[PDB]
DNA sequence: TTTTTTTTTTTTTT
């Protein structure tokens, strides 16, 4: 049973492309003394001196080349469009470096925005917010992908299954296995890494008494994970997004989730 | 005259009808200036008054009408003061940079028709009817995310189609786009990637000030939508104006099933 | 397979004492012709329906014969089937025009007024099984007690009548309408409920209606519209809430006198529903 | 085939 055709990311690809440019062609200001070559080659090949499978680059430098007009569509699509990011990174250092899973972190964004200023529009989006911590929790893996498999008895298909359940594997196998099934769960194959919830509370000095700030949950996954201490205030990455438990999908309940794939200490 | 339901209000009327609406003091026992100032500031929103249609004629029963049914009035309503925005558009010309603040969206913000007392008077005689209610806001629930538009895969092929929302509600084809593929493979429907926009819940008291006494004041059931999301902090009696909803709930848990007995909140059109 | 065994009890004649209890009277023109048009006149909403006027009624009912069957006491005995049965003839003899209904005027007059105006328009086109009659109503049936000085003609014991406290309330009380007397508690606040309840089909339209039966029942939506069923595929259906009739709920506690009760024994409080006016 | 639960007693504590 032949795979007709893949599609297609557009619009997205362009970016992977451009973007690919961006990390690629500088993303540089100042010559000589500078702040110039690449300075991203300087930094990925120093990320090389190291592999940590994380990178830092600046939303600012990034309007720049196209006078921001890319860090538009990276701007409110960006969950959609960070599988290209990534990957076109890994395209171009492919080049150069290197069991890599990259990561990538944006900062310097262009305003601090409220948790009150939270709004649905900003979904895929990053956006930079800060404010005290409420109750670090234990750091427990992420799946990423796992090997899960067989499926009836052994199709050992180990890729994907990504999905935010996480469960599960064992979907469209082997050929010729024929799963459903069991997955059945392999762990052993699975890359994991993170994470830790840390809810956030709006910060006091701001917040306009008589008030009770309402506040919800700052997730850490990346690198960026268990940097942070309690009751300081901390520049973060935006990515709106939504959390399962009104709607149903009839063949539900959701919620603000807020995560950052960058963060910094600073408030 | 496009004679709709059992609401059965003319489109095609009204819009008229309140066409000439337009440039009245009069009376009183503003107003086109409202609508003039709004263009410029580009904020949409019409802040409205009420009573307007009521007393001056015309649409001295669409005054009535929008009562009755204000699902449909605020729609034919948002409608055609977007057609009258464009409509003074035409006198100065080309305004504002061009035809996209004709684009950007607008909308009515009714208040103030009649009194109806507490929530305690409430009744379901009247389950559609714009209400001017108090008490001081308790408490602001989190943002509630809300579909919109629902966003949609398979593996097949993999594809990126998606659909409308529309009532709450998801209805996804079973299989599938792009092509075609067909094939048997279920739906994808991230989670993530849909359509959402803002809505809220705030619980209220009734007239705090105010008691049948002795009883304890009932709770106002509050939601609304956008701007009315985080509008006031709370502990704030002050007015409250909106039409009512109704909906039943599932009970044991899960299980599908029905309870019986509607859920009563308020569509909560404005506050001032 | 459920066992089945014949009582002196049958409702067929019962029926038409009803039609002749109604509408044909005079101590009380009569009460039950023109209050009943003033229902329907709409200046009104609770039918009050007497224990005190069917004892005058079978006062005219036996005397002053022909004799007939038992009713205040039948009543009270049941006390449910009553309200589903003596009223539901009340469709029967009920004046038509009445005076100006105007339609809006009210809302959601006009709603049924072209709901049945539409259901026949658009069944006047398929001749070119009914909205099921509780559905216009608005009108609820309240009976009132005998206490009764006129209860005294007499049937003696058959009265209760009596504000028994909740320690006298027993077992075999149930289906039987009572006097209770007892303190408020808690009074849930007013709250509506529901009653048919029409909800919307998506293709082909039309519409069905789920009886409202018990305290809940199970939502439906498939398409029950031959139209819009079986092509194609299915006609979708959601709820309409202008299409829904609530009768009015508010459930409220009451406690025992404290006097009425054993020395010992803590008070012990009794549900109960309100409905309507 | 699953259902559904906060006072009262005692305690250690500024």
């Amino acid at each position: 049973l032949n795979h007709v055709k893949k599609v297609d990311d557009v619009t997205g690809e362009k970016v992977r492309e451009a973007f690919e440019q961006f990390l690629e062609d500088f993303s540089v200001q100042s010559t000589d003394t500078g702040e110039v070559e690449k300075v991203y080659r300087a930094q990925i090949e120093f990320m090389k001196i190291y592999d940590l499978n994380t990178i830092y680059i600046d939303y600012q430098h990034l309007s720049m080349r196209e006078n921001g007009a890319l860090a538009m569509a990276i701007s409110e699509q960006y969950y959609r469009f960070l599988p290209f990011l990534q990957k076109g990174l890994r395209r171009v250092v492919r080049k150069y470096a290197p069991e890599r899973v990259f990561q990538i972190s944006f900062f310097n964004l262009p305003t601090v925005h409220r948790i009150r200023d939270i709004r649905s529009e900003k979904i895929g989006s990053l956006l930079s917010i800060s404010g005290t911590v409420t109750r670090t929790s234990e750091v427990r893996p992420e799946l990423y992908k796992a090997s899960f498999t067989c499926d009836m008895c052994r199709a050992i298909v180990d890729n994907v299954e990504q999905s935010f359940k996480y469960t599960e594997p064992t979907f469209c196998p082997n050929p010729s296995c024929e799963n459903r099934a069991f997955w059945t769960l392999n762990v052993t194959r699975s890359r994991f890494l993170d994470w830790q919830k840390v809810r956030i509370q709006e910060n006091a000095n701001e917040i306009p008494t008589g008030s009770m700030p309402r506040t919800l949950d700052v997730i850490l996954r990346g690198d960026s994970v268990e940097r942070a201490k309690p009751g300081d205030r901390c520049k973060f990455t935006g990515v709106e997004i939504v959390v399962p438990d009104k709607p149903s999908s009839t063949l539900l309940t959701y919620k603000i989730s807020f995560l950052a794939c960058h963060v910094i200490s600073i408030g | 005259l496009r004679i709709i339901w059992g609401t059965n209000v003319s489109i095609q009327e009204c819009t008229t009808n309140f066409r000439n609406f337009l440039m009245s003091f009069k009376y009183k026992f503003y107003y086109i200036k409202q609508l003039n100032e709004m263009r410029e500031l580009g904020t949409s929103n019409l802040n409205l008054d009420a009573r307007n249609l009521l007393a001056y004629k015309q649409t001295e029963d669409l005054y009535h009408q929008l009562l009755n049914y204000p699902q449909e009035v605020i729609s034919i309503m948002d409608q055609t003061i977007k057609d009258c925005m464009v409509s003074l558009i035409v006198d100065n010309n080309l305004d504002y940079d061009l035809d996209e603040i004709e684009t950007k969206f607008y909308k009515v913000r009714p208040y103030n028709v009649g009194s109806c007392k507490g929530m305690r008077e409430l009744n379901p005689n009247d389950i559609d009817k714009l209400i001017n209610l108090k008490g001081l806001v308790l408490r602001s629930t989190p943002v509630i995310p809300d579909m919109k538009v629902a966003f949609f895969k398979c593996n097949v092929c993999d594809h990126t189609m998606a659909v409308e929302i529309d009532r709450g509600v998801i209805q996804e084809p079973a299989r599938c786009e792009r092509i075609d593929c067909n094939e048997p493979n279920s739906m994808s429907l991230i989670h993530n990637r849909c359509s959402f926009a803002d809505k809220q819940v705030i619980k209220l008291q009734e007239t705090p000030d105010f008691v049948p006494d002795g009883q304890t004041p009932h709770s106002i059931s509050l939601c609304v939508y956008d701007e009315l999301v985080d509008s006031c902090r709370a502990g704030d009696r002050i007015e409250v104006t909106g039409t009512f909803r109704s909906i039943p709930i599932r009970a044991n848990s899960r299980q599908r099933v029905l309870k019986s007995l509607y859920k009563t909140y308020v569509d909560v059109v404005h506050v001032k | 397979a459920l066992p089945s065994i014949q009582l002196p009890v049958d409702y067929n004649n019962l029926f038409n004492e009803i039609t002749d209890f109604l509408v044909t009277f005079k101590q009380d023109g009569p009460k039950y012709m023109a209050m009943l048009q003033k229902v329907a006149n709409r200046e009104l909403n609770s039918v009050i329906i007497d224990l005190d006027d069917i004892l005058q009624y079978q006062n005219e009912k036996f005397l002053q014969g022909t004799q007939a069957d038992d009713l205040v006491s039948a009543i009270q005995q049941n006390a449910n089937h009553f309200t589903e049965l003596f009223c539901r003839a009340i469709d029967n003899n009920m004046p038509l025009p009445t005076k100006e209904i105007d339609y809006k005027d009210d809302v959601l007059d006009v709603i049924l007024n072209q709901r049945r105006l539409r259901n026949e328009r658009m069944l006047s086109d398929r001749t070119n099984e009914l909205f099921p009659p509780n559905l216009t109503r608005r009108y609820f049936l309240y009976f009132k007690p005998l206490s009764q000085n006129c209860a005294r003609r007499y049937r003696k014991k058959a009265i209760s009548s009596k504000p028994l406290s909740v320690r006298q309330i027993k077992g075999d009380f149930l289906g039987q309408l009572i006097t209770v007397r007892g303190i408020i508690t808690r009074v849930s606040d007013v709250k509506p409920a529901v009653e048919v309840i029409a909800y919307t089909c998506d293709q082909c339209g039309y519409e069905v209606f789920q009886e409202v039966n018990s305290r809940t029942f199970t939502p439906l939506s498939e398409c029950t519209s031959e139209e819009c069923s079986q092509n194609q595929t299915k006609g979708q259906l959601f709820m309409s809430t202008r299409a829904s009739k609530f009768s009015a709920f508010q459930e409220c506690k009451i406690q025992e006198l404290s006097q009425q009760v054993p020395v010992g024994h803590i008070p012990r409080s009794l549900n109960i529903h309100v409905n309507g006016t």
